[PDB]
DNA sequence: CCCCTCCCATTACAAACTAAAATCTTACTTTTATTTTCT
DNA sequence: AGAAAATAAAAGTAAGATTTTAGTTTGTAATGGGAGGGG
């Protein structure tokens, strides 16, 4: 193909990618599992903390991101690469849990404590009262 | 027998292996990141040359009028709040719905992390994200990109003006993008860190040496006479843009290929010197100046 | 202080009918009016409107229009610039 | 004859209202809260249903990501939660609002004579003008004075009408916060140009690849960048001071000295009601109960 | 036992109803924002929404500027704002 | 220490459900009998899909976790209550747990073939892999030519964990 | 038409600003105010709605036209 | 003291007078050295064109006018006979900082 | 088809220059604001 | 206490000298198309 993004809509993007340089060098594929292998060392000094690789959908950022740009910014187009597109899932990533997070203590952390849940807790008791669900 | 459904689970490996492009965007960084720094010291000429013409920009540069790829993920759930390669509004309010549906899913699961650590049981009836909430970092998002757009739109204008008088984005502008929002920046850019620069690190660079074959394809014409000396010995002003010197007709291809190479160097300890300062804030004097207070009013006689 | 205070009840009691008044609605007017804190020495403040308000039951209701207000205001403020 | 120092105990106590205001029994608050055995929900204290509803006067909602900072233990889910929930109950709810009371034209009158008579005597505890101050400063003051008896001096604003030919002196304490005001500026100017451009390199033509700033690159960066940024720019700041201070000067003749600055201009543009009578009833009466305090 | 979620006491929805209540009516608004889109030679239609939208907001910015208001009277050691401590709260806004 | 992808747990409702009538009230779900007997939907945060029979016998799948199952079934329950048929959530079961590490060193499939080739049969054409069955604890792995070994067939999580611990010398030699 | 800001709706806004009196002759100077800032918004929803090239204003270029002067509306 | 009871007209000379390079605020040799001093904190080879450092003048001598303007506005709000400090603390809080 | 070196026509533009507009020096008158005398 | 007169400060008017800005010229480097070769 052309794209990565068409490529990733029984070939894969790698073997396309593998294909496209004649197989000159291995394709560095790095799953999530061993991405989070390489950066645990860090994690746990508490450097940083959440995934550095983000889990929302990049096609459904990439397709409105599409749409917006081609209907209202057409200067942006071919404008990223691929490390602004994961970047911008992080900074989404973000501004949902900023809706979330509070200053609370244990020296002070601005992390999710118990606010939120309990917000919309509910004791079930299956047991008894299987009907709540 | 029980093949059967081996396969079913191998498919769905390799289809989910497939679906995911975070990994595969990142596949793509890490390829072109490994193949430059194991062929700069040497060869710098003919991996540009490979990594240009055959890994080409066009492989994951985005948005484009062509790739108008319909992930249609709001006709697959319930749990949640247009013909092909149509450009509309029709199909901007139908990728907004879809944004929605990306934000109840990190929504959710942020809750639900948080609830098992806390021992909280959830009302499933509630957990979606409010409405309120989410049409407002789509509008977030909405002016993200518009503040890109607006810059190259004024500096467009800015470029006429001036001659008529006178007559590509990286993870590091996302990283300085959030900062003009002023957004707080600083683990966005640790995360950044060990992604694209930690990470890379662990490879062996020998994996990732051009072939002999590769080599000979891209070679560039040798013994011709340099005249980046010349033409700076000559030359009115006192420093030339690299970007300018690029692509002068009068540097021969060796000329170009040496200071492309100093050129990623810098630039790139540049990028790096200059996304860090951009997340620390330029208030690092800390002379902080005192607010109007409460003791700036009071009378006493 | 306390009996700067006094002072301050007995106007605001001068104005208000005396069918529905409440120890807290009169503590509630010092504040509107004179920005006084009321929550520190709530309990001698509370005696105070208590023991006024049991010498109110002896002159009668008198109610003045908003006409008879505006003059007597002038009054007040063109006689208060002067020993300015 | 003691209306002076009652005044100022009047404005002590509302200064310290006005900044210091933010009754309400401590509850859980769940997302399912309908009306007017255990509760459920998130606490909310004393402290923080008071200064939520105090907060919700002073800012709407919308501004909600600023004032969160006064509720620390409280989410933005939960403070608008809980802001949802009370609009649902409120309209829900049996129906059945403080007002600024109007004052008369005498009693400003008053006031001023008020306000004016204690300045003067809190004048001897502000401090005093500096000596002088030397070219070893960013400041040039001596630019400053020539600056308001040629242009200042002619505002026509009503309100400050007479205005005194030369401008006022500073103290020593002043002096030293425009000096770190205008460090903090160039700090903000030098991160939105110098190091903006801090990832392209030029070649040492007249001799590594340093980075050199140019006045091209200043102004493009002036006029280009986002307003929010608030880089200012001198040609414009001059059609704003004659603006600002109504002053009145020739139109035909050009403003800007040189043509690359007017050129800088023109980059930087392109680029019978019963609530009323009870309300002045209520004033009426709110300010004859100030004037018998103050006559007493 | 019961685990109930904790009720909202009346009073809680009084103060509600004094916080956020929309001050200016709806007709007197309405109209003047119709006069506007009249006097830009515009022929959009402004929905209820929209209207209702301009309004919410336009308290917030009144609000505001009345904040900014008092600071200029208090600067001039006087409890009551006049014409010119708006001015005063204009100008340096502006 | 491998980590877990797919978790399938078995839900019943005690109410019976009526498939074609779900079918429509669901938004999303897709429901054909010619094909399939089950009503097919997806939920977005937990990436599960459910299997919803007429008995009222439900089984989900795609599950990252034992828990998230839970919640991932307390919601399809909670779907199906709403469309007012009065199912019950009684008798969580998780029933397969499927667990896959990658050591990172490439193997050869072939030797594993021969030297025990009793309980382990690799049929290259059937299958790309090797197929191992070892007794105990009862969890079925396959070997790839990578090196990517996958386990299934387990019930909690620590069993899995000592299924790798008894494999894990045995991957590391025999290259 | 401006007029129809009637005298209560000025004073009952000060109050939630803090303000506690008020002079009387700052009702005109309000209304200065009142019409400036809606003139600003009015002109950017409406400019907001050719670019989406729609045929009437909705809440929503009323968010975006706030957006672009850095305020912020929640719709509730 | 003295007062101008009739405000005439700013001619054109005054106005131009002080859109000079040596009629700015700012002071030409020490905001040369505070702007190396703070481009230091960027390790970088970072060089300034002379032109470049005056244009930085005029944009930092834009931002202390403005300000100058509005402390003086609001020191003669206050009727002051010497600015004081909370007179620029107040400018700036009506600024939006 | 895309790379390279080389050509060559045009255009950009800084440096030098000329010129015209602005402004500074000197001197004067006339309007404006401060201070003294007077009622 | 207030006005009215006196005095001094300020600004306005003018012309000739001098500085600053604006226009022109001109040289040559800068810029991009193009041919030609080579893969």
């Amino acid at each position: 193909d052309r794209n990565v993004y068409e490529a990733c809509s029984v070939v894969s993007a790698d073997e396309v990618l593998a294909e496209k340089i004649d197989n000159a060098v291995p394709i560095p594929f790095k799953t999530r599992e061993e991405i989070d292998a390489d950066v645990e060392k860090d994690r746990n000094e508490g450097v940083f903390e959440g995934n550095i690789i983000p889990d929302i959908d990049l096609r459904v950022v990439h397709y409105y991101a599409t749409q917006l740009c081609l209907n209202k910014y057409p200067h942006l187009i071919n404008a990223f690469d691929e490390t602004s597109l994961i970047t911008l899932g992080l900074l989404i990533e973000k501004w949902v849990k900023d809706y979330l997070t509070s200053i609370q203590t244990e020296r002070q952390s601005k992390v999710i404590g118990k606010g939120p849940c309990e917000f919309i807790s509910k004791h079930i008791d299956y047991r008894h009262a299987p009907g709540n669900i | 027998e029980t093949l059967k459904s081996a396969n079913e689970l191998l498919d769905s490996l390799e289809h989910s292996h497939r679906v995911d492009l975070s990994l595969h965007l990142y596949s793509a960084y890490l390829l072109k990141r490994l193949l430059y720094k194991a062929n700069e010291k040497k060869h710098f000429y003919e991996v540009n040359q490979f990594v240009k013409t055959q890994i080409k920009d066009n492989w994951t540069s985005w948005p484009n009028p062509n790739t108008i790829i319909d992930p249609s993920v709001d006709k697959l759930y319930e749990d949640i709040p247009v013909q092909p390669g149509e450009i509309s509004n029709r199909a901007l309010m139908h990728a907004s719905d879809m944004m929605r549906v990306e934000l109840d899913a990190q929504w959710q699961k942020f809750l639900s992390k948080s609830a098992l650590d806390h021992d909280v049981t959830l009302d499933v009836d509630e957990l979606n994200i409010p409405n309120e909430i989410s049409r407002n970092i789509l509008v977030k998002l909405d002016s993200l990109f518009e503040g890109l757009h607006d810059k190259i739109a004024k500096e467009n204008e800015f470029d006429v003006r001036q001659d008529k008088h006178s007559n590509k984005y990286t993870y590091h502008d996302l990283v300085s993008r959030g900062c003009e929002m002023n957004e707080d920046m600083t683990d966005i850019y640790m995360k950044s860190l060990e992604l694209y620069n930690d990470i890379p690190e662990k490879y062996k660079k020998r994996k990732f040496r051009l072939p002999k074959q590769i080599l000979k394809k891209y070679h560039q014409p040798k013994k011709t006479s340099s005249y980046l000396k010349e033409l700076l010995s000559k030359t009115r002003e006192d420093f030339i843009p690299v970007e300018k010197l690029l692509k002068d007709k009068r540097l021969t291809s060796k000329d170009k290929s040496k200071l492309q190479r100093l050129n990623r160097e810098e630039t790139e300890d540049a990028l790096n010197k200059r996304t860090f300062f951009q997340v620390k804030g330029y208030l690092e004097d800390e002379n902080e100046i005192s607010d109007y207070e409460l003791d700036d009013c009071l009378i006493e006689l | 202080e306390l009996n700067d205070y006094s002072t301050m009840i007995d106007i605001l009691l001068s104005d208000m009918d005396l069918e529905t008044v409440t120890t807290k609605k009169v503590r509630m007017a010092l504040k509107e009016v004179y920005a006084i804190d009321v929550e520190s020495q709530g309990k001698a403040i509370n005696k105070l409107i208590r023991k006024h308000l049991d010498l109110v039951k002896e002159r009668p209701r008198f109610e003045r229009s908003l006409e008879d207000l505006l003059k007597e205001n002038a009054t007040l403020a063109i006689e208060l610039t002067k020993e300015i | 004859h003691q209306q002076l120092r009652k005044y100022v105990e009047l404005y002590n106590k509302e200064v310290e209202e006005f900044y210091n205001g933010a009754e309400f029994h401590p509850s859980k608050v769940h997302v399912k809260s309908i009306h007017e055995i255990s509760s459920v929900g998130v606490d909310w204290d004393s402290e923080e249903k008071n200064t939520f509803f105090w907060c919700l006067s002073r800012y709407s909602i919308h501004r909600v990501d600023e004032w969160r900072s006064l509720l620390p233990r409280k989410s933005a889910m939960e403070i608008l939660g809980y802001y949802r929930l009370l609009r649902r109950a409120s309209a829900s709810a049996r129906s059945r609002a403080p007002i600024a009371y109007e004052m008369s034209a005498e009693w400003v009158a008053l006031e001023t004579k008020l306000s004016e008579t204690v300045m003067a005597i809190t004048e001897g505890a502000a401090e005093v003008a500096d000596e002088e101050g030397h070219c070893e400063g960013l400041i040039d003051y001596e630019s400053w004075k020539r600056r308001w008896v040629a242009i200042y001096s002619h505002s026509r604003i009503a309100e400050i009408r007479p205005l005194p030919r030369h401008a006022l002196p500073l103290s020593r304490s002043a002096t030293q916060t425009l000096e770190r005001c205008v460090s903090r500026y160039t700090r903000t100017l030098l991160w939105c140009t110098a190091l903006a451009g801090m990832a392209s390199r030029s070649v040492s033509a007249r001799a590594s690849l340093p980075t050199v700033v140019t006045r091209r690159q200043v102004e493009r960066a002036l006029c280009t960048e986002a307003r929010s940024r608030d880089l200012h720019v001198l040609p414009r700041r001059i059609v704003l001071t004659l603006r600002k201070w109504e002053l009145d000067y020739p139109r035909e003749g050009k403003l800007f000295r040189t043509k690359e600055m007017a050129h800088l201009f023109l980059q930087s543009q392109l680029s019978r009601d019963e609530i009323d009578e009870a309300d002045l009833f209520r004033s009426a009466l709110h300010e004859n109960q100030l004037l018998k305090w103050l006559s007493k | 036992h019961r685990y109930k979620p904790g009720t909202v006491a009346l009073r809680e929805i009084r103060r509600f109803q004094k916080s956020t209540e929309l001050l200016i009516r709806k007709l007197p608004f309405q109209r003047l924002v119709r006069e506007i889109a009249q006097d830009f030679k515009t022929d959009l239609r402004f929905q209820s929404s929209a209207i209702g939208a301009l309004q919410e907001s336009v308290e917030a910015y009144l609000v505001s500027l009345f904040e900014d208001t008092n600071l200029a009277a208090i600067h001039a050691k006087r409890v009551t704002i006049q014409k010119k401590d708006i001015k005063l709260a204009r100008r340096l806004r502006g | 220490v491998p980590t877990l992808q797919n978790i399938v747990a078995t839900v019943t409702l005690g109410c019976r459900l009526d498939l074609k009538t779900v079918a429509l009230h669901a938004r999303n779900a897709e429901y054909n009998p010619k094909r399939f007997a089950a009503v097919i939907m997806r939920i977005r945060e937990p990436k599960t899909t459910a299997l919803i029979f007429a008995s009222g016998k439900m089984v989900v799948t795609g599950a990252k976790s034992e828990d998230d199952s839970k919640l991932a079934s307390r919601k399809y329950a909670r779907i199906i209550q709403k469309i007012g048929f009065a199912a019950k959530f009684t008798d969580f079961k998780i029933q397969n747990i499927v667990g896959s590490c990658d050591v990172k060193f490439p193997i050869r499939l072939e030797g594993l073939a021969f030297s025990h080739g009793t309980f382990s049969s690799y049929e290259p054409e059937l299958f790309p892999g090797l197929i191992y069955r070892m007794v105990k604890p009862k969890i079925v792995l396959l070997i790839f030519v990578s090196g990517k070994i996958v386990l299934t067939g387990a019930k909690q999580r620590e069993e899995i964990y000592q299924a790798f611990e008894a494999i894990y010398p045995v991957l590391s030699e025999f290259r | 038409n401006i007029q129809g800001i009637t005298k209560p709706a000025i004073r009952r806004l000060a109050r939630r600003g803090g303000v506690k009196r008020i002079s009387g002759l700052i009702y005109e100077e309000v209304r200065a105010v009142l019409k400036s800032f809606l003139e600003s918004v009015i002109r950017d929803s409406v400019t907001y709605t050719e670019h989406a090239k729609r045929k009437t204003v909705t809440s929503l270029d009323v968010v975006y036209a706030l957006k672009r002067q850095g305020r912020t509306l929640y719709g509730f």
